[PDB]
RNA sequence: UGAAAUGAGCGGAGUAUUUGAGCUGCGCACGGCGGCCGCACGCACUGGUUUCUUCUCCGUGAUGCUCCAUGUUGGCGAUGGAAAUGGGGUGCCCCCACCCGUCUUGAAACACGGACCAAGGAGUCAAACAGACGCGCAAGGGAGGAGAUAUGCCAGUACUUCUCUCGUACUGAAAGGGAGAUGCAAAAUGCAUCUGUGGUGUGCACACGUCAAAUCCGUUUGAUUUGCCCAACACC
RNA sequence: UGCAAGGCCGGAAAGAAAAGAAUUAGAGGCACCAAGUGGGCCUUCUUCGGUAAGCGGAGCAGGCGAUGCGGAAUGAACCGC
RNA sequence: UAAGCCCAAUUAGUGAUUGCCCAUUAUUCCUUUGGUAAGGGCGGAAACAAAGGAGAAAGUGUAGCCCUUCCGAUGUAGAUGUGGCCUGGAGGUUAGGACGAAGCUUAUGGCGUGAGCCUAAGAUGGACCGGCCUCUAGUGCAGAUCUUGGUUGGCGUA
């Protein structure tokens, strides 16, 4: 026998195949598993890992965030060079708060219809991942992008709301209930807004 | 469906995941929300602060229709304009008209930067919304 | 016949074979010179020690030997009923199994670590023969996290990618003289996995000084390991 | 047809794993059941008790499912089923289903003899 | 113990074995024994004086 | 009946099962909330000025890059 | 519009050609040279396909899917050799024109068909002699028109 | 006990050195059944047909210090009804 | 059993190179007494010699992706009331071997339930909420009820939506208010502009270089600089 | 121009020498959702109450419980593993 | 003249430093299975009929695409996975049956680690029913002083 105390602690849970039933996601996973094995690109590797991920972990992105980050990159980029292709393994959603966007090349798993319309009407084009594999087989001159997940309602509800320094939302159907003892100084006590970590 | 549940996996395990020592007994904590101040106090206090006690004024015979007051911000006004109209709109020119109450809105709030100048007919408008839309070439017209 | 890509591959592979044969011949020549140099160094060092001892003895003086720099430590107990401190030390020594064996530097930190786990180990000072026997017969490398038997010098050279470690005798010399790459070489090896001593032990529960087996037994560790290797 | 040759079949264990103490109760079948009794001497692995099945008893991948004749049994029901066996006829033998009647069996055996497709339960000669 | 492997790892092993064989030669051994004893005794007697 | 009230016997084993996690580095979570108020107020003024200087510096950097 | 990749993803687990019997996955697809259930051997699926079949007598027939009329099932498959005594390598080259990745298996299948035809001749002759020894109380004659 | 290895005591073999001499030699256990079954040279030499049977093995190593030898029988363990019965140790395969 | 014999072992060539042992040169180290001695065969000159002791030098990619198939000598086996091997059955031998289920710190227990067999026999359905995972659409999603007409066979499917709901805003006990950035400035509702991360630290990819290693010389695999930094975290 | 604090601009960094001058079967962080437990008992050292107990109560650590195998004839916990 | 106690050896003042016997341990070999697994191959290489063969799937999971390599493998309560087993019905798709379906019987073999599957034989039966994908549920028994029916030793006894 060999002393391996809690060696099971070092094993890590990693998705190695997709739970998706979508046949086209499976075709894309085939393509990019081949590209990640047979090329030196880090872009292909990360695209493959994201392709096998769960939908919750492929957060959607807004068109406005894409435009803003592409602008921050466009300055300090030589005006000789062309703008990178923005790549998101996920969904692109339209944004009503940004009417005026530049011509952008975007590759996404899916576009919302209004997002696709806005991108095209601004002069850009909507790509799929097979076209991207055709014209950027190693992901040269690309901008890999992720959507936001920290504003999610589930994230806002995580953790006990009655411990000092917590500001999580409680699981409650009635907003007016649970506004008393424990939340006001005049009702016995109030849970502290701040605690030093 | 029945074939996917833990009961199928437990056929032959005798205890079905509830243990030999602590059994699966009937109501070992009491029923429902019993003992929220006695023996469930920590659960209630750490996950549902504010649950016990009273607060504020009563309002007998609350009618929600007289209180109907939905809001929309300045940077969302383009949701209520036809696609061709938002383009023929410009400061100093002929502007589209938005009537809020027929779109389901009572108050123009005024968060963000307005995207399409327009004339907005609102029952209510915040002071910042009014000033901000006037600076952009639009206007607010009160309605009832 | 074979298309363009097949002919590309055959040209490239022919060049690969030629380059591999040249690399093998060069590595063999290098290993030969280094082994000759090390053999002469060992013989000369022992002869100088002999002369120093003779000169000290001839005038009523003494020759204090240099403190041994390297210890060879083998675990001699199973994995049951080990207290937390001893468990942690044996894990840091990579002695996770009975008759697992390692080389350590015999400095103050390692010395106190060895003292703390005295009843679990048997250790001493390895001769050159012992180091050679362990590397050649029981030597394995950590290659890609896999325990791989040493079978040629190309595996050693590829593993270490360092000019001073390209052959078996380079590792033997680094281990034996506590060279500047001692940690690199020993850390790059899998812990040695030995058989029980043929002929048996005396008493694993008593110190070697008491007629048992678990102490520091100085150079008699070489007899022990000879029966084990 | 001769089957393709494989290495020696080992068959790690030829005894069946039978249920604990089924020899004593007529209603208990010998089908294996993992003993879960807290004091069970079989579950606790006392030396003289029955063994329990586990992964280390699994057959060599290379000789698994190979019948003593050297073929792998493929169930067939028809004359037309033999055609997918016609190409890999040194690897797979055909087993005529038990419910296939004697008349259709006559036809199947004639065609299989013609095709050189081995049948596990055909005619003796 | 295996010959191909020992020579593959240490190409120089043939020469160490040749040296060991030369050392185990009874004529060479006896001559060395005589010469070494005489030489070391001469060195000792020279140093002691 | 009468039974055992207290023991710490298995507790350090449990605590070490997932180990005693070490402390957070000092450069993380170094909130100044609740510290001496005058110094806090002065430091806030300096921080506002430094944010303005960062904005101007980025604007100047953009202009100088666009010059090339 | 819809690739062989997608169609293979769609039909791999479930198809009227997949014969999963015991634990063995064979295929009774007519355009499968092997009976193996792989995307390579699915002649019914692939855009271009070729299968070696037996013909009347000692002839060997090659059926070819050239992919030009895949939307027309009656025209999809074409008989192209139907020749007797062809070299197995000739069948192999006829198959390799549409699918070089099927060359080896189709060569072997040509040889197997030749062997089967000769063997059937021998078995039939022996059975005929045995039959000529027997009285055979009943004999059915198909109506002719 | 582990029945795959039998222990044999040979007359006049009373040291580990003698048992070493016998290492590798063929070993035979002769008995009889009830019926006459197939033997070697059943067709060539029908006078060999007998209820008599033999089980063969080889000495693998000595056992202890006093001349006992370990024996491996071909394929199957020797029957326990042979305990205390005669065993033949032949002089072949020979080394002299 | 040569269906890759990778070799000091196979096949070719040479009678030599060189590694110890010897006894020797110059210093330098090394030991006494303070440069004079010695020097045990230490280091460098890979010194000289060779008195004796070794053998040394070349060679085979895979145009093999995988698996399976090749010797010698007898015995038995020549188509049968058969020879083999495996499986199955019963007895015997030598070793092993406490009664299951359960509660319990602890059961073979003088702890309880346990004559046999058949059939029957226990985590279900509904509602509310949450998390994970699948699917559609997305700043919007979706009904429900009900109508319409294919529709007079058909409790299904196809179609509609006026609304309704929960989300795009949340704060205050309420009266009631209600969130962009940059710039200038500092007006108790301040002006202008708007293609834009509020700032800072840490931070994928990618883009510029730069190293080290390995290279079949094409490349690739680790790190690192600078820029932007996506997600995210921490301070503002 | 000193002290404090936040930044910016640079320089230097055996990336930690030498003196016994570490070692690692040495990827750190961050979450989410749940089970069973919440009668213990034994041993080693340290012990408190008790004349004492196979008694009662604690500290540290290994165990049995949940675990057989080899050994002490036999034994949950001893030795070995 | 221990087969007892204390001490000390390993074939004995000879010429050196392993007497011997037993583990689910150690070392090593073979096989399985699972990884926080590690690498290769996968553009059919060229030719090749009967009187060297076959295979080669871009793949979590299968009879696992195929090959190589390393490491781990026990476990109550408990958690989770499984092209894991099984049963009654439904939508599909493929079959079988009077030349004998279901059921039932077994020194009745074969396959699987196993749940089980499949064949054979009925000197059984008499009319329905198997496989595969998906859907669905009143879906798996050894014990509850368990329910109902039948049997049973005690017993040719009291
Ligand atoms: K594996
Ligand atoms: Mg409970
Ligand atoms: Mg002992
Ligand atoms: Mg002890
Ligand atoms: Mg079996
Ligand atoms: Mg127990
Ligand atoms: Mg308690
Ligand atoms: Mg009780
Ligand atoms: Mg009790
Ligand atoms: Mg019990
Ligand atoms: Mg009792
Ligand atoms: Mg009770
Ligand atoms: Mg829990
Ligand atoms: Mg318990
Ligand atoms: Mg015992
Ligand atoms: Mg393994
Ligand atoms: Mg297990
Ligand atoms: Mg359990
Ligand atoms: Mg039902
Ligand atoms: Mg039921
Ligand atoms: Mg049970
Ligand atoms: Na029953």
């Amino acid at each position: 026998g060999v002393d391996l105390t809690g060696i099971s602690k070092k094993s890590r849970v990693i998705r190695h195949h997709t739970y998706s039933t979508n046949p086209y996601i499976k075709l894309l996973i085939k393509l990019y598993k081949f590209l990640a094995k047979r090329t030196s690109s880090g872009f292909n590797k990360v695209v493959y890992q994201r392709l096998i991920k769960s939908r919750s972990n492929r957060a959607p992105i807004s068109l406005s965030r894409i435009a803003v980050v592409m602008k921050r990159k466009a300055v300090f980029t030589a005006k000789s060079k062309a703008a990178p292709i923005a790549v998101v393994v996920g969904d692109v959603l339209d944004d009503v708060r940004m009417a005026r966007i530049p011509a952008m090349r975007v590759c996404a798993l899916r576009f919302s219809k209004s997002a696709r319309q806005s991108i095209v009407a601004a002069g850009g084009e909507c790509l799929t991942f097979d076209q991207l594999a055709m014209i950027a087989p190693t992901g040269k001159n690309t901008y890999l992008l992720r959507g936001r997940k920290s504003g999610r309602e589930s994230v806002r509800h995580f953790g006990a709301s009655g411990v000092p320094g917590s500001h999580s939302k409680p699981y409650a159907t009635n907003r007016g209930k649970e506004t008393k003892r424990g939340r006001r100084t005049g009702r016995s006590y109030k849970r502290k807004a701040f605690r030093h970590v | 469906p029945t074939r996917f549940k833990k009961c199928r996996h437990q056929r032959g395990s005798t205890f079905c995941g509830y243990g030999r020592v602590g059994k699966h007994r009937k109501h070992e904590s009491g029923r429902g929300n019993a003992g929220g101040m006695h023996h469930h106090r920590i659960n209630f206090d750490k996950y549902h602060p504010g649950y016990f006690g009273k607060l504020g004024m009563d309002h007998y015979h609350r009618k929600k229709n007289p209180m109907w007051k939905p809001t929309i911000n300045l940077n969302n006004l383009s949701r209520l304009i036809a696609a061709e109209e938002a383009a023929k709109a410009a400061k100093g020119g002929t502007l589209p008209v938005v009537d809020l109450q027929s779109s389901g809105y009572a108050k123009l709030l005024g968060n963000g930067h307005i995207q399409v100048p327009c004339i907005v007919k609102a029952r209510y408008v915040s002071k910042l919304a009014d000033k901000k839309i006037r600076k952009a070439g639009g206007a607010v017209v009160l309605q009832a | 016949k074979r298309a363009a890509f097949k002919q590309q591959q055959t040209e490239s592979f022919k060049k690969a074979v030629v380059a591999r044969k040249a690399a093998k011949a060069a590595l063999k020549k290098t290993a030969y010179l280094r082994a000759r140099k090390y053999s002469r160094e060992y013989r000369g060092a022992e002869k100088k020690l002999v002369t120093l001892r003779r000169q000290a003895a001839s005038h009523g003086n003494y020759y204090l030997e240099a403190k041994p720099k390297v210890a060879v430590v083998t675990r001699i107990r199973g994995i049951a009923k080990v207290n937390p401190k001893q468990r942690k030390i044996l894990q840091l020594l990579r002695l996770r199994q009975i008759f697992n064996t390692v080389f350590v530097k015999m400095n103050k930190p390692m010395e106190n670590m060895l003292r703390a786990v005295e009843p679990y180990i048997a250790y001493g000072y390895p001769s050159l023969a012992t180091v050679r026997a362990m590397v050649y017969k029981r030597g394995y490398l950590k290659i890609n996290g896999q325990r791989v038997k040493i079978t040629d010098n190309q595996m050693i050279k590829d593993k270490y990618n360092n000019v001073d470690i390209v052959c078996a005798e380079d590792m033997v010399n680094q281990i034996y003289t506590c060279g500047k790459h001692f940690r690199t070489v020993t850390h790059g090896m899998w812990p040695f996995k030995l058989a029980p001593p043929a002929g048996g032990m005396r008493q694993k529960r008593r110190h070697f000084v008491e007629g048992g087996d678990y102490g520091n037994r100085d150079t008699l560790i070489n007899r022990f390991l000879a029966r084990m290797i | 047809v001769k089957p393709t040759v494989s290495k020696a079949i080992v068959k790690k264990r030829t005894k069946r794993f039978t249920r604990h103490r089924y020899e004593l109760f007529p209603q208990l079948s010998s089908s294996w059941r993992k003993p879960r009794g807290e004091d069970s001497p079989v579950r606790r692995r006392y030396k003289g008790q029955k063994a329990m099945p586990n992964k280390g008893y699994g057959s060599d991948r290379a000789t698994k499912y190979i019948t003593p004749s050297g073929f792998r049994n493929f169930p067939i029901n028809n004359v037309e089923d033999l055609y997918m066996l016609v190409m890999q006829n040194r690897k797979y033998a055909g087993v005529i289903s038990h419910t296939v009647g004697a008349r259709k069996r006559k036809a199947i055996v004639r065609k299989a003899m013609e095709l050189d497709v081995r049948l596990a339960n055909g005619n003796a000669k | 113990k295996n010959r191909r492997l020992r020579l593959r790892l240490n190409p120089y092993v043939k020469r160490e074995t040749a040296a060991a064989k030369g050392m185990r030669n009874v004529a060479n051994r006896d001559a060395r024994r005589k010469a070494k004893l005489a030489r070391v005794t001469k060195a000792k007697k020279a140093a002691t004086k | 009946a009468k039974s055992k009230n207290h023991t710490n016997h298995n507790q350090s084993s449990k605590n070490h099962r997932n180990g005693i996690k070490g402390p957070v580095p000092l450069h993380l979570h170094n909130s100044k909330r609740g510290s001496w108020l005058p110094a806090l107020v002065n430091a806030r003024r300096v921080r506002k000025h430094n944010q303005k200087a960062a904005l101007k510096k980025r604007r100047e950097r953009i202009a100088a890059f666009a010059a090339k | 519009s819809h690739s062989v990749d997608l169609q293979w993803v769609l039909v791999r687990q479930n198809s009227r050609f997949l014969q999963k019997r015991g634990g063995i996955r064979m295929s009774n697809d007519p355009f499968n040279n092997n009976g193996n259930w792989t995307k390579r051997h699915c002649g019914f699926l692939n855009e271009k396909a070729a299968v070696v079949k037996p013909a009347k007598g000692g002839a060997i027939c090659v059926t070819v899917k050239d992919g030009s009329s895949n939307n027309k099932p009656r025209q999809t498959y074409k008989k192209t050799v139907h020749a007797a005594g062809v070299r197995a390598s000739d069948v192999s080259r006829a198959v390799a024109a549409v699918r070089p990745d099927l060359a080896d298996v189709s060569f072997r299948r040509a040889r197997r068909m030749a062997c089967i035809a000769s063997r059937t001749a021998k078995v039939a002759a022996a059975r005929k002699a045995r039959s000529e020894k027997i009285k055979f109380s009943r004999k059915s004659a198909r109506a002719k028109r | 006990q582990t029945k795959q290895t039998a222990l044999v005591r040979v007359e006049n073999v009373n040291t580990r050195e003698d048992a070493t001499w016998y290492v590798g030699k063929r070993v035979c256990y002769v008995y009889h059944g009830k019926k006459v079954k197939r033997c070697v040279r059943w067709s060539k030499a029908p006078a060999r047909r007998s209820t008599t049977r033999a089980l063969w093995g080889r000495v693998t190593r000595p056992h202890g210090n006093a001349g006992m030898m370990r024996v491996k029988f071909n394929g199957a363990s020797v029957p326990a009804s042979a305990i205390g019965r005669r065993i033949r140790v032949y002089l072949y395969p020979s080394q002299i």
